[PDB]
């Protein structure tokens, strides 16, 4: 690190958006940055749990983790049927 | 500061 990440989800209106950030490892850690997520409201906070662990899978092997797509908490039941083609209750990390 | 949308 530092690693230049992109978390991708559909915004409140269903449309996609790529959000850049950097994460310093020895600095920073997955709770936390995926708490600084949901209090910037970018992220739902149902989803705490699942984005800090793919946060966590992508940044300790970020040679191999090139991406990674996971369930969201929050996407479950809400109106959509998940649909991780379409990424519809699913989001994305991956590498810049 | 840490994201960019």
């Amino acid at each position: 690190g530092p690693i230049s990440l992109v978390l991708r989800l559909r915004n409140s209106k269903k449309e996609l958006n790529d959000i850049r950030f950097e994460f310093t490892p020895g600095r920073d850690t997955a709770e936390g940055v995926s708490q600084e997520l949901i209090s910037a409201g970018l992220v739902d906070g149902r989803d705490l749990v699942i984005v800090a662990a793919n946060l966590q899978k992508i940044v300790e092997e970020p040679q191999s983790n090139r991406s990674v797509t996971f369930k969201l908490a929050s996407g479950v039941e809400g109106s959509d049927i998940p649909d991780d083609g379409k990424l519809i209750g699913f989001a994305q990390l991956s590498i810049s | 500061g840490r994201f960019q949308v």
